[PDB]
RNA sequence: AUUGGAUAUGCCAUAUAAAGCGCUUUCGAAGAGUCGAGUUGUGCAGCUCUAAAUGGGUGGUUCAUCUAA
RNA sequence: UUGACCUCAAAUCAGGUAGGACUACGCGCUGAACAAUAAGCGCAGGAAAAGAAAAUAACCAUGAUUCCCUCAGUAACGGUGAAGCGGGAAAAGCUCAAAUUUGAAAUCUGGCAACAUUUCUUUUGUUGUCCGAGUUGUAAUUUCAA
């Protein structure tokens, strides 16, 4: 079978949190969780009137307090806003890699048979032969 | 006076200020020109003045547009 | 052949080579007019299967217009006004950036001896083939007009009284 | 038959309610014979004839 | 790893081309109904159906639903397990949409409903088969992500005349049972032994 | 009536893949080098997240089929390199 | 062909056990096969669907109640709903119209009386 | 000063191609053959070149002339010219020594030739201008020559050229061929460069 | 009618007057000579081919045939 | 928008007239090139036979007649068209042949040079 | 567009590991490292991916510029006065007649009439009454 | 008068040429920012992503048919 | 130093070409209030557009396009409104890209010069020669029916 189980980076996971009501409401089994208390006035205060680094001002549904994003967080998103690859370590510049041509192919590409063009004296030619005879017997040239 | 003569289509229609004639259009190269104004098109329309060259060309059609003299 | 190589080359649009030229060429290309003449087609291959041949009376014109009706139907309406006195034959795609997509407009040269004794181009000098582009007859307009054999693509509104009814 | 374009040719629309006149549309415009004569009429001179 | 945090159930969800606005909105109806289901784009391949176990398998999905339009007019309905297991093949008619007028039904969203079988799906195997798999389907297991703890709505499945009933009830303090809305005519058209292949094991 | 069996017309024969057409996409696919998201599934594959690398190349590609045709054709990139490197 | 025995392999391996609880499984089979023979009727096979929906929810009440789980939502919740809201009100009004069509009906009917 | 635009726009390309990363495919035409073996790269070649539009005809109206009075010859030995020509002939395995010109203009058109050359078993070389293979064929540009087959008196001479490039082009780069051509800076650029990086990744990140 | 057509009512010079419209006149036969001799030109077509031993149409006809005795 | 049909005799004869003009450029020959028996596609049609465009390769090959020569004395070609069966086949053979037989070619004017 | 990208990264909405993935395009692998200043230039005026943009982070951002002096006690009741104030100031800042005698047969403004006015006949009422039983 | 396609006939004809049919112990190239996926507008277009080689398109209950850019 | 080429300029440079009018019919774009409509914009011809199947069908199969009759107020969509089949009018098929001519760029514009030719001193070519275009590909050959 396959399990029926989740990996680690699904698309669907729980926890939306949104726009900075407080949606402390329940948990699974129809529990009330307990509600953080307000963070103090003077705490609040200092926030909002100083910007953390980072500040996207979204609160989690479970508590609250904003959510902030951390040092690492900052750096993935100047990466990406800056438009260069979200990995510090990963050469975009790797060497030349000859996967086919290493090794040398004894056979013509071709399989079709020679023509007998390439054997006798050209037909062009004896055509063009033949024009300037016309020509020179009639005094053209 | 607000009209003056329009070089183009002859009519006092020449606007002073704005350097553009209310019938024709002129310095346009384009005739104004609207369909909802059919009477105003009939007005100044092929065939409303000499016409003089395309009668030339509806006068040689006939012979096949030749030229040179007969015999 | 060559032009099967380019053919291939020419579908890998972001590998190494591919997306080092195109924005080389996309930065020259803007240091250009918006319409310039282009000495030779940048795709050889693309331009050849379109109908190009290179010989005198076949010309390319190089054009951007910015994204955001279609961008190559724009392509081919902008050029053939800027060079009135020839046919837009066909177009194709050279480049992008996040502002700009860039054509190549083939046109030909109906008063050429070349083209008008050509049996094959005969055709665009007769003039019912007088601006092409303009009433959606070529490659992109039949499209865009949905021109097209299948299901996918003024009988319905007449009353059709006959003498005997 | 008649023309289908005989009769709508002028420019008449009805004068109003109110001025002591038919409510009929006339001709506007002026300096002419035609301007304030009714149109658009199987009744009037010079309009379009009843179910042409 | 192979999974973390493994739900027993989870649903995988496709619709074919050519669906018409009806069939989408009902696909797009029961997607909300059942939250342990992750929706996928169309499939190109009307006809090569046999890759959905190797969808399932990459999205850690034990229940294939397809939602097939043939002829913009026909809509049908797979329901498969995943590994192995049974192929159901349903025919839907009779379609009802959420934006109806008439049902007034509202739950919540990922609510754990309560399954209500009618006993005539006891009597025949395959209608025992089939009674299993939509049990183990519509149910929500324990512990599903976006579901809600508290029992609000009930599915109710009848047969009648070999037709299978589907309608969803919300219940109201006091049953007084209200309409959802998800309101089709089901009708079992053939059984596969395998996903998406094997023999024929039930024929209509 | 007697049904008769037909030959097979030449336009039937489309799709069939040539031994010139297979040398030519081959040294192009080597010259040209790979597309960003290529780079990131090879990556992957190196890294043993097949999941990943499947689940990144349908989203890019927008398919199920095509991202396992470019699976395929990338996991044997990797495999002939490794061969050679 | 409606093979019986290769149904029942196959449904005995994909059986859930007896064993596990109404809650994990919220699936209820009523005991009572109750039968609906109007099918065309289908007023009267409504009131056969909702006596079996109610013997099915008073049965899973009874099973859950030992469960200590909370069968009744609390008037707090205010979680996302499969009905959206403005899709309410949207029904509301359509209620109101049809309630308000009988409130006439009605009172047209007193006065034809009244005059 | 002030520059003219398509001055302006000429030596910009040129500094632009110089900073950014080149391709190991497009960086490969950077490194050309050396100035001696050209030298005798193209002495062998103009032992060979196509006869110019004139000599033949000189060539068959002399013949035309016999047949009107009255009345068999040798396989014409030249180079091989012309890009599908030329790449025919390389899959043909009938090349013995391909010389690609550094400088064709929609560098794709070259950019698999020495991946091609290098598959089939052949030797090559990139040498500098389309010009100068141009001139030994009578045009003003060929993108690729090649040699198939030369007399029995040059058979040893074309034997030497090849060695030469196999030891000062193939045996040399090599490794300088698989590797990303670009990213070269002046003598003050790095500094100018690093003060600028240093001061962008202070606060000026925004 | 047309300020056009009015330009020449009132116009002194002659209408380019064509008389081609002769209906009722059959095509004259030019390509075979033994077929130019032996066909009249009062008869249609379909007469002239059935006269001659020729067929007009290799088909079916799609109408009814005449039938004069 | 109302359509008229006060031309529909000014329309027949004017075709009659056409006819009449195409037997005046070509004389011994049929104003009308001569087109195969095919059976419609459908239950409802599938006993009935019409005619068709051309005569496919394999009835032109069977008749004798090559693909190019077809043309030439007035035997149109259906390239699309194939036989799925004997019956076809072989009542679209003798179509041909009979064709054949009641035809007249008139032989062309060769140029030949002096020498060979 | 940076905001919109910081929101989806802290509200998990967007997978960080799926944002990694999609941040592999054709514009990351176009690098600036090293490029002068005049291609630079033009680069990022042109050459610059727009990436889609949601009112969240507009308002997000319009509360980061809110100075904290933007709207002071001053500025909110002055400002709000002299806007209130200057509305005050902008806001500070039919004839019946009857078809006989000169004014029959009319067109337009009759003589002597000014302002909205109503045209009355004696023929209208007939239409008068009637329309008043109706 | 001015012309059209034939017929008869004279002269010229660069045939060391060109073609159909038939045979194969030999080969057979087929159109890409296009198809498509997602999304936003009115099959078509924009935006984002972006292919394949018995492949791809369209139908039908594996099959049939077709061969786009 | 001298010279090849690439790109880009200049000329009252040699020869050409485009614009505007008409607009019944034709092809695009745009588009309302109450209709793939009117108006507005672009572009042609004596017809235009379409056109030699990435077409139908489920038959004993049909075979480019166009138009007519019919299908049919039918199916479908929810009042709107087709198409396949069928009967008829007319019939005609084809050209490229992708192949090494490689024992020979066999291809072509222009100048000059003769020579003819003409609806025509007004038209249209041919033959010679020279400079060029062209190998980053002009001819012959092939277009899947092969
Ligand atoms: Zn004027």
């Amino acid at each position: 079978e396959i399990d029926a189980g989740y990996s680690s980076d699904s698309s669907t996971e729980d926890v939306a949190p949104g726009l900075y009501n407080l949606y402390i409401n329940y948990d699974i089994d129809g529990k009330k969780i307990t509600r953080p208390a307000t963070p103090a006035a003077l705490d609040s205060l200092i926030a909002s009137i100083d910007k953390d680094k980072g500040w996207t001002g979204i609160v989690d549904p479970m508590t609250g307090k904003p959510v902030n994003l951390t040092t690492e967080e900052l750096g993935l998103l100047k990466r990406l806003a800056q438009s260069e690859i979200p990995d510090e370590n990963f050469d975009p510049y790797p060497d030349y890699d000859d996967f086919f041509t290493n090794t040398v192919r004894e056979t013509p590409l071709s399989s079709a048979p020679e023509p007998k063009r390439r054997f006798a004296p050209s037909k062009h030619e004896q055509k063009r032969i033949l024009q300037l005879a016309y020509a020179i017997r009639k005094g053209r040239i | 006076k607000s009209h003056t003569i329009c070089r183009r289509c002859g009519k006092r229609s020449f606007h002073i200020q704005k350097s553009t004639c209310a019938c024709c259009g002129y310095p346009a190269a384009k005739t104004r020109s609207y369909n909802w104004g059919a009477k105003a098109k009939r007005r100044r329309t092929t065939g409303t003045g000499r016409m003089s060259y395309l009668k030339k060309v509806h006068r040689s059609f006939k012979n096949g547009f030749r030229s040179g003299k007969p015999a | 052949g060559a032009y099967k190589y380019l053919e291939e080359l020419a579908k890998k649009k972001q590998s190494d080579v591919n997306l080092f030229l195109s924005r080389v060429r996309a930065w020259e290309y803007r240091q250009m007019n918006v319409i310039h003449r282009a000495s030779r087609p940048s795709r050889p291959d693309k331009a050849r299967r379109l109908g190009y041949k290179a010989k005198q009376g076949y010309v390319i014109y190089r054009i951007r217009v910015r994204r955001g009706r279609s961008a190559r139907c724009t392509a081919e309406e902008r050029v053939g006004r800027y060079c009135s006195n020839l046919r837009v034959l066909n177009s194709y795609w050279v480049n992008q950036d996040a502002t700009y997509k860039f054509f190549e407009v083939i046109l030909v040269d109906p008063s050429h001896k070349a083209i008008r004794r050509d049996p094959r181009i005969n055709w665009i000098v007769n003039p019912v083939h007088k601006h092409r582009e303009s009433r959606g007859l070529t490659s992109i307009g039949k499209k865009s007009r949905g021109i097209g054999k299948g299901h996918r693509f003024l009988r319905h509104n007449t009353l059709s009284l006959r003498r005997y009814r | 038959a008649v023309s289908e374009k005989a009769g709508h040719q002028t420019s008449a629309e009805s004068w109003g309610t109110g001025r002591a006149l038919a409510r009929i549309p006339r001709v506007g415009g002026g300096g002419t014979h035609r301007s304030g004569q009714a149109a658009f009429g199987n009744m009037c001179r010079s309009g379009r004839m009843f179910a042409p | 790893s192979a999974g973390f945090v493994p739900i027993k159930q989870k649903v995988l969800v496709l619709s074919s081309r050519g669906v018409t606005y009806r069939q989408r909105h009902l696909l797009n109806d029961l997607v909300s109904m059942m939250p342990h289901s992750k929706k996928d784009s169309k499939l190109d391949s009307k006809d090569r159906l046999y890759q959905l176990n190797e969808l399932a398998e990459l999205y850690n999905c034990n229940n294939i639903f397809f939602f097939e339009s043939r002829r913009r007019e026909d809509l049908y309905l797979h329901i498969a397990r995943a590994p192995n297991g049974p192929t159901v093949k349903f025919h839907v008619e009779n379609l009802h949409t959420m934006d109806e007028l008439n049902m007034t039904g509202n739950a919540l969203k990922g609510s754990r409903p309560i399954l209500s079988f009618d006993k005539t799906f006891d009597t025949a195997p395959h209608l025992k088969v089939v009674k299993e798999l939509l049990q183990q389907t519509f149910g929500i297991p324990k512990g599903a992500r976006r579901s809600k703890p508290f029992i609000d709505r009930v599915c109710t499945l009848t047969i009648a005349d070999g037709k299978i009933w589907f309608r969803n009830y919300e219940i109201r303090e006091n049953v007084t049972l209200i309409e959802i809305g998800p309101r089709f005519v089901m009708t079992i058209i053939n059984i596969l032994e395998g996903s998406f292949g094997g023999p024929v094991i039930y024929k209509n | 009536l007697t049904k008769r069996q037909l030959p097979e017309r030449p336009s039937r024969r489309k799709g069939h893949l040539s031994k010139r057409t297979a040398f030519v996409r081959s040294i192009v696919r080597e010259v040209a080098g790979f597309a960003p998201y290529e780079r990131r599934v090879m990556e992957l594959i190196r890294n043993s997240q097949d999941k990943r690398a499947r689940k990144l190349a349908k989203k890019r590609l927008g398919t199920l089929k095509r991202a396992k045709g470019k699976i395929e054709e990338l996991t044997s990139v990797i495999q002939s390199s490794r061969l050679a490197h | 062909i409606n093979n019986t025995v290769a149904l029942e392999n196959i449904y005995e391996r994909i059986k859930y056990p007896d064993d596990i609880s109404f809650v994990e499984n919220q699936a209820v089979t009523t005991k009572e096969p109750i039968i609906i023979e109007n099918v065309e009727d289908d007023l009267a096979r409504e009131l056969a669907f909702y006596k079996q929906g109610v013997s099915s929810v008073k049965a899973a009440f009874a099973k859950l109640r030992e469960a200590n789980v909370l069968i009744s939502r609390p008037h707090d919740y205010f979680a996302e709903m499969l009905k959206s809201d403005d899709h309410m009100e949207k029904v509301r009004q359509e209620l109101i119209k049809e309630a308000t069509a009988k409130k006439l009906s009605q009172q047209a009917k007193k006065q034809r009386e009244l005059k | 000063v002030k520059w003219p635009e398509y001055i302006r726009l000429q030596r910009r390309r040129k500094i632009l191609n110089l900073r950014l990363k080149v391709p190991p495919a497009i960086a490969q035409f950077q490194k050309t053959l050396d100035k001696n073996t050209a030298t005798q790269v193209f002495k062998l070649l103009n032992k060979y070149r196509p006869e110019t539009a004139a000599e033949k005809k000189q060539r068959l109206v002399a013949e035309a002339e016999a047949v009107a009075n009255g009345k068999v010859s040798k396989k014409p030995y030249n180079v091989k010219y012309g890009l599908n020509h030329v790449v025919a002939l390389i899959e043909a395995k009938k090349a013995k020594l391909v010389l690609i010109a550094s400088d064709v203009d929609p560098i794709e058109l070259v950019v698999f030739l020495p991946a091609l050359c290098k598959k089939m078993g052949v030797p090559y070389a990139i040498v500098k201008n389309k010009a100068r293979l141009g001139t030994v064929i009578h045009q003003k540009t060929a993108a690729v020559l090649a040699v198939t087959e030369v007399r029995e008196e040059d058979k040893n001479e074309l034997a030497s050229i090849v060695s030469a490039v196999d030891a000062n082009f193939s045996a040399k780069y090599d490794e300088s061929r698989r590797k990303w051509g670009g990213g070269i800076m002046g003598g003050k650029t790095q500094a100018l460069l690093a003060k600028r990086a240093k001061a962008a990744a202070a606060t000026v990140r925004l | 009618a047309n300020p056009r057509q009015r330009n020449k009512q009132r116009s002194g010079k002659p209408r380019l007057t064509r008389r081609n419209a002769n209906k009722k006149a059959k095509a004259k036969i030019y390509g075979n000579f033994v077929i130019q001799q032996n066909w009249d030109k009062h008869a249609t077509l379909r007469q002239n081919y059935a006269r001659l031993g020729l067929l007009a149409t290799p088909n079916y006809v799609t109408g009814g045939v005449e039938k004069l005795y | 928008y109302v359509k008229t049909w006060f031309n529909q005799p000014g329309r027949k004869l004017r075709r009659r007239q056409a006819r009449q003009t195409k037997a005046a450029k070509i004389a011994p020959r049929p104003v009308e090139a001569i087109r195969p028996a095919v059976k419609p596609p459908t239950i409802r049609y599938n006993m009935k036979v019409r005619a068709g465009r051309g005569f496919t390769l394999e009835e032109l090959k069977a008749a004798g007649v090559s693909r190019r020569v077809a043309s030439t004395i007035g035997i149109p070609v259906d390239h699309r068209r194939r036989n799925r069966s004997e019956e076809s086949l072989q009542r679209n053979v003798e179509r041909i042949k009979v064709y054949l037989a009641h035809l007249i070619v008139f032989p062309r004017k060769a140029g030949q040079p002096k020498k060979g | 567009e940076a905001m919109t990208l910081a929101q989806d990264i802290a509200s998990r909405r967007k997978s960080k590991a799926d944002l990694i993935d999609e941040g592999y395009n054709r514009w990351s692998f176009q690098s600036k490292e090293g490029l002068p200043d005049w291609f630079l230039d033009e680069e990022t005026t042109v050459n610059k991916p727009n990436k889609p943009i949601t009112k969240e982070a507009v308002l997000a951002l319009r509360e980061k510029m809110k100075a904290l002096n933007a709207r002071p006690i001053k500025k909110v009741l002055e400002a709000q006065g002299r806007k209130k104030m200057r509305t005050i100031k902008r806001l500070q800042r039919p004839t019946l007649v009857v078809a006989k005698g000169p004014n029959k047969g009319l067109k337009s403004r009759p003589k002597g009439v000014k302002g909205k006015y109503k045209m009355v006949d004696s023929r209208m009422k007939k239409d008068l009454r009637a329309q008043k039983r109706l």
